[PDB]
């Protein structure tokens, strides 16, 4: 924090040598000391708790002031709801920040925080996962707040949101299903999550990204009406 | 008529002059006016016939009236917010004041005056309608304690005349002012029963809370208005029984009604069998939900404490003492108070003077009471009650260095410690004048008087631990806790008095013993403390 | 459309009247406490997030190296 570009913040730059851009090395070692020794499940229990909370606030510190790559703060996003009473005011304020120096990519980092935790499920629980109970549900909620906090500023909170979208998208028709082609794609009960931020884009931008979802579905898979397709008719509603 | 309660023009003087000349023509139609005018200062737009109910019932005109309502907003004059409200809150006693005053102990005392006006506040008091249930109560209860003043004259006089008849047509005259002294006083008597019967046993627990509140308001004025009459249980129970209302304006309502008997209190006998009955509750009030009742609930314990010295057992007491270490200061103070003249009330230098058993007390109250281990909270909860006790530090210094005095028992080791902590902490708030974090705002523009103090503590602290200090950090300087309690005192000294009072041996001293220190100790807060204080 | 907030209930039950005076475990509370320790008091002062953001993570004493840290706050 101390010997970075913004040591010449309006100060003289004769001090211009001592500048240190982290390596990626390093960025990915604080980022796995965070995730191991902060987000963890008497005097003791506060004792600990204060100082995970300085050190959570030092790294998001760096997070802020634009030291290291904004796209590690999601998996700091990651656990806004599991952590609300122990680490959640501090969460909420680096968001609060970091969407002030680059919404477009504090967009990127909420979607790639909500696309590691559908992983996570897909990494174990299963493909036929209950889709209607328990995390997912947790998912859902999460969402909801996530996108309670890109308020409609209308500064640009378009773009973020449109952007959001298309990574959406792009993460639900990524991987087309083994089995066969006459079947939903993969990943694709995850546009029932992206319904949560449809109310944020306006008519227009509803329209475009409707425009850009026909990019993936074909007419054949629009007029396929099954089950297995519930999230896909969800979100289409939702666009409608 | 009721404009002037509108533009907030009634008044007692003027409205008096007013009535008076109209009593002049006659009081035939200085009731008819007084009933019209009255009804429509609810706020609705009624009519008044020339025979709208004289052959009738009076009261049949409630509907007759409430049907020409004229209604615009749900609220009354009253409820009706701003000046309409204020100006005419304020103006309406005046009106009521000024006619029983000008009754002058006739007409009212008299007949068929007094008499017309109690029907129509009666019918008003039962009327479902918000206007009439909401203002009769604020002026049909409040003719009660406009009359009981006329009462309590009465027996001025008697008394008076009582010495005059102590001991012919002289004689005869004292008999006959007796009987009427008599005749009047009974009568008025009743006059009164009317109230309290139809006006005030119903409207006491009314379901709307406002009504409950000028109840209770009302009979807490009679009670210090009245000392005999309206000091009895059969008066001195319908406070104890809304004692446990679930609103929070009526509850601090009655707290301060009943704070008023014992406020100047004249040791009526029969209320200290009231404070028994209701002791549990009344201390059980000390931890209520809302925080601006718990402080007029225990302003009300040091009250009864100052004459009733034996209603308080010892686990009520202690209930109290815990509440010294609150959150919110407001309440702090008050218990603090408690405590104060509870416990602390009770050679001109040294350990054998004055505050020296005093301040021997607290520090054994800190070692009993083990919510906190540190003293702030209890210095600050009575920095503005013992601020004499709190801030002589002469004998603070003198009882952790004077040797102790033979037939004295000396203090403790853990003792110690503790008094330490507190002439530490009462450095503290004597230099930095700010309450510790918590309570306080944090941000205050210190006043001249303040400043003041500010400077004068400073240079005491300065000019008696700067030679002070070096002892101490010389005997107890094998002790963790009390070494990085007793190396924080150099941070609140006034470094210049050190250079105009020759006062530099002692620093180095000082610094000697600070060395000593850091050569000995290997704790990462000593060490800590030492680096700061360099 | 009179509105007179005229409504039947302009008393109270005396079964309500003596439940009130039996449960008095309603309206009481519990007590709120201050920092029990210094440390604690230490963490109510530093612990808010406004100077979390604002203070160095490794605590710096002398105004000089304060300053060295919190000149890189930027806006």
């Amino acid at each position: 924090m101390i010997f970075s570009h913004q040591i010449m913040s309006g100060g003289r730059d004769m001090l211009e040598p001592l500048v240190y851009t982290p390596d990626s090395s390093l960025q990915s070692e604080l980022l796995s000391f965070i995730l191991d020794h902060v987000f963890i499940e008497e005097a003791s229990k506060i004792e600990a708790l204060h100082k995970r909370r300085n050190l959570l606030a030092a790294f998001c510190k760096l997070i802020v002031y634009t030291v290291v790559e904004m796209n590690t703060a999601a998996d700091i996003f990651k656990q806004y709801m599991k952590y609300y009473n122990d680490y959640g005011d501090i969460i909420k304020e680096t968001m609060s920040k970091t969407r002030q120096i680059d919404k477009i990519q504090c967009a990127k980092t909420l979607i790639l925080s909500l696309q590691q935790l559908f992983n996570e499920m897909i990494q174990e629980n299963g493909y036929n996962f209950d889709r209607s109970s328990s995390t997912f549900s947790g998912i859902k909620e999460l969402a909801r707040r996530f996108a309670l906090t890109f308020g409609l500023d209308q500064l640009k909170t378009r773009e973020a949101i449109a952007m959001l979208h298309k990574d959406g998208i792009e993460f639900a028709f990524k991987e087309p299903n083994p089995q066969g082609e006459s079947h939903p794609p993969l990943n694709l009960a995850f546009l029932d999550i992206l319904s949560e931020f449809s109310s944020k884009l306006l008519r227009q931008d509803k329209r475009t990204v409707y425009v850009y979802l026909e990019k993936f579905m074909t007419f054949q898979m629009s007029l396929r009406r099954e089950d297995v397709w519930l999230p896909l008719m969800s979100y289409r509603n939702s666009l409608l | 008529l009721f404009e002037v309660v509108k533009m907030g023009k009634s008044a007692m003087q003027s409205v008096v002059d007013d009535w008076i000349e109209s009593y002049k023509h006659d009081r035939d139609i200085a009731l008819l006016d007084l009933i019209n005018f009255f009804i429509q200062c609810s706020g609705c737009k009624g009519v008044v016939t020339a025979e709208m109910f004289r052959h009738m019932q009076n009261s049949e005109i409630i509907r007759k009236m409430t049907e020409e309502f004229d209604e615009d907003s749900g609220d009354y004059p009253l409820t009706m917010a701003g000046p309409q409200w204020k100006k005419f809150k304020s103006s309406f006693c005046e009106f009521i004041g000024v006619l029983v005053r000008q009754c002058q102990y006739s007409i009212i005392y008299d007949e068929y005056m007094m008499d017309t006006v109690i029907s129509l506040l009666t019918g008003l008091s039962d009327s479902q309608v918000r206007a009439f249930r909401h203002t009769s109560t604020l002026a049909a209860m409040k003719l009660m304690t406009a009359l009981v003043n006329v009462a309590l004259n009465l027996s001025i006089n008697m008394d008076n005349t009582q010495r005059q008849y102590e001991a012919n047509e002289r004689l005869e005259l004292l008999l006959q002012k007796r009987k009427e002294l008599q005749e009047n006083q009974d009568e008025i008597e009743n006059m009164m029963n009317a109230i309290f019967k139809g006006v005030f046993v119903h409207r006491y627990r009314d379901a709307i809370a406002e009504i409950r509140a000028i109840c209770i308001e009302e009979i807490g004025i009679w009670m210090k208005m009245y000392s005999d009459a309206f000091l009895n249980d059969s008066y001195l129970k319908y406070v104890g029984w809304t004692m446990h209302d679930k609103q929070g304006e009526v509850r601090l309502k009655c707290l301060t009604a009943l704070q008023g008997l014992y406020y100047n209190k004249e040791l009526n006998s029969k209320l200290e069998l009231f404070t028994s009955r209701f002791k549990d509750r009344i201390v059980s009030m000390t931890l209520d939900k809302e925080y601006d009742v718990a402080v007029q609930a225990i302003k009300l314990l040091t009250l009864v404490l100052q004459s009733s010295e034996e209603v308080l057992t010892a686990e009520d007491c202690e209930n109290v003492y815990h509440l010294v270490y609150s959150a919110h200061r407001p309440v702090a103070v008050a218990a603090g108070e408690f405590l104060y003249k509870k416990l602390f009330s009770r050679k001109r230098r040294g350990r054998q003077g004055p505050n020296a058993n005093l301040v021997k007390t607290l520090v054994f109250f800190f070692l009993e009471s083990e919510l906190h281990e540190h003293a702030a909270y209890l210095v600050d909860s009575m920095w503005d009650c013992a601020t004499e006790l709190l801030k002589d530090w002469e004998c603070m210094n003198s009882l952790l260095l004077e040797e102790p005095l033979s037939g004295e028992e000396a203090l403790t080791d853990r003792q110690e410690s503790a008094l330490i902590e507190i002439m530490l902490c009462t450095i503290r708030q004597a230099a930095e004048c700010h309450p510790p974090v918590g309570r306080g705002t944090g941000k205050r523009v210190l006043t001249a008087k303040e400043k003041k103090t500010q400077l004068d503590d400073r240079t005491k602290i300065t000019e008696l631990f700067a030679v002070a200090l070096p002892q101490l950090l010389a005997k107890y300087s094998v002790d963790a806790e009390k070494v990085t309690n007793l190396l924080q005192l150099p941070q609140y000294f006034d470094l210049e008095i050190y250079t105009t009072g020759r006062l530099e041996k002692h620093l180095d001293a000082l610094l000697r013993q600070i060395r000593n220190i850091v050569e000995k100790h290997t704790d990462t807060d000593v060490l800590e403390a030492c680096s700061k204080t360099y | 459309k009179r509105k007179l907030i005229v409504d039947s209930v302009k008393e109270l039950d005396s079964k309500t009247i003596r439940a009130q005076l039996s449960d008095y475990s309603d309206i009481v509370t519990t007590l709120d406490l201050a920092p029990p320790t210094k440390k604690l008091m230490m963490w109510k002062e530093t612990g808010g997030v406004e100077k979390l953001f604002s203070l160095p993570a490794q605590p710096l004493w002398n105004n000089r190296l304060l300053k060295l840290f919190t000149r890189c706050l930027t806006p």
